[PDB]
């Protein structure tokens, strides 16, 4: 009876479930993950066409007049020199204790749980610093050039700046098509005309603009414009399908809950205040620097891949001489590479909400 | 300046003086030695002043 | 067609030389290095018949 088998001796197994109901959606990162590339070099080199050669026509026997050619330039970003650090202290005498007293499998690997919730908070921060990240590498713009600094924040910021070395002032094709209200920075209502004018300006730049062009044009939006502006406009989701109902994707469908005449809109609550990002997910990538050559004898460094529900994040035994502590550290370095900035990002910044 | 570097017997410790930090390796190359003039009057003699 | 191949992207190879000729003559070290005495102890004692 009750007095026998008391509470203290009744160690009742609990369901091996953690209830980590934090960050169900990493929209921007999830779009760019599975297409991140880790490279052994710390800088990102690529070629950006800036001008196209004018063409000319001779007769069948006309003179072979020489003709101007294009101009490509070396855009050179850099995997930055400031990690997104997350160090935590455990102690051996509670890792081993929890390997035996931990009821939940999550508690039974307290370092595993610590690194898992570290992944959650870390990819949340990554997502937050993929839009509004100055690239100054000062613990809030961790090292990433984001989307407001890859492109600009204002219409003027699309010009008057540099990105990946290429100057937006001398090369208009290196700008973005950031465009907003009639009076800038005043948050007008985003009529149908504004969105269609954005897409039309995106056509006139040679940039992918239709729903599916085998280049994955997507709309990042604050999950507020998409519901309170993009839903009343454009009506339902079925009346915004492509010309034929091509199935959306595998790596793009999870983050999309709406379409705009095709053109999947990804709703991120972490996307900044009223603003919109027509991105070209194929022309956007995230690069990371792989320090695989790290003291092979040491078992300190592991590089477990980041999960956002491949991108690696370094897990390090940052352990002092102290023999009863571990002091792990999870650090990831990313650079938001925006190939062909005229293609990769465009902004409709000046929406109400 | 041309002949082989000719491995010595004065061993120099390249100590991998790392840290808990996973970003720096911080190697060291340290050596200690003493020059022992056995029979100081025999081991060294000097012609201290010479014009060049 | 020099614009289509900017120096930024054109990354040229190297002779792989590292011109490394610094003064390394060590005859003071070169003498009496073939018989550097590596003691297991820190002090070097001996006798000197002085008087």
């Amino acid at each position: 009876l009750t007095n026998l088998t008391p509470t203290e001796l009744l160690a009742n197994k609990a369901v091996d479930y953690l209830a980590n109901s934090f960050l169900v959606e990493t929209p921007m990162l999830g779009l760019l993950a599975n297409r991140v590339i880790n490279q052994k070099q710390k800088a990102i080199e690529w070629g950006a066409k800036v001008a196209q050669g004018v063409v000319g026509g001779r007769t069948r026997t006309g003179a072979l007049a020489n003709d101007t050619q294009g101009t490509i330039k070396g855009a050179s970003l850099s995997v930055p020199d400031y990690y997104i650090k997350h160090q935590f202290d455990v102690g051996k005498d509670e890792i081993v204790n929890s390997d035996a007293t931990g009821k939940i499998s999550a508690v039974r690997d307290p370092v595993g749980t610590a690194i898992a919730d570290a992944f959650d908070v870390l990819s949340k921060k990554i997502n937050s610093v993929l839009y509004t990240a100055s690239g100054v590498a000062d613990a809030t713009n961790y090292g990433i050039f984001g989307l407001d600094a890859a492109a600009g924040t204002t219409v003027a910021n699309s010009a008057t700046g540099t990105y990946a070395g290429i100057s937006k002032v001398t090369f208009p094709r290196w700008r973005s098509i950031i465009q907003g209200g009639a009076v800038p920075g005043t948050n007008e209502a985003l009529t149908i005309a504004r969105m269609t004018a954005m897409l039309r300006a995106r056509r006139t730049a040679g940039v992918t603009y239709k729903g599916n062009q085998n280049q994955r044009l997507v709309i990042l939006t604050s999950d507020n414009i998409e519901n309170d502006v993009l839903r009343p406009l454009y009506g339902t989701v079925v009346d915004n399908q492509n010309v034929d109902f091509t199935r959306l994707d595998k790596d793009l469908l999870p983050y999309v809950n709406y379409m705009v005449k095709g053109i999947p809109v990804v709703s991120d609550i972490d996307c900044p205040a009223n603003k919109m990002y027509l991105l070209n997910l194929d022309k956007l990538a995230i690069y990371s620097f792989d320090q695989s050559d790290a003291d092979q004898s040491n078992g300190k460094i592991t590089y477990i891949p980041l999960r956002y529900v491949t991108l690696w994040v370094r897990l390090a035994d940052v352990s002092d001489e102290h023999p009863d502590l571990l002091k792990f550290e999870l650090s990831v370095a990313l650079q938001l590479v925006a190939f062909d900035l005229i293609d990769s990002i465009s902004v409709i910044r000046d929406i109400t909400q | 300046t041309g002949d082989t570097p000719s491995e010595s017997t004065l061993w120099v410790r390249l100590a991998d003086v790392s840290d808990e930090h996973p970003d720096l390796l911080k190697f060291e190359l340290s050596v200690a030695l003493q020059l022992v003039a056995f029979d100081l009057i025999d081991s060294i003699s000097v012609i201290r002043d010479i014009t060049q």
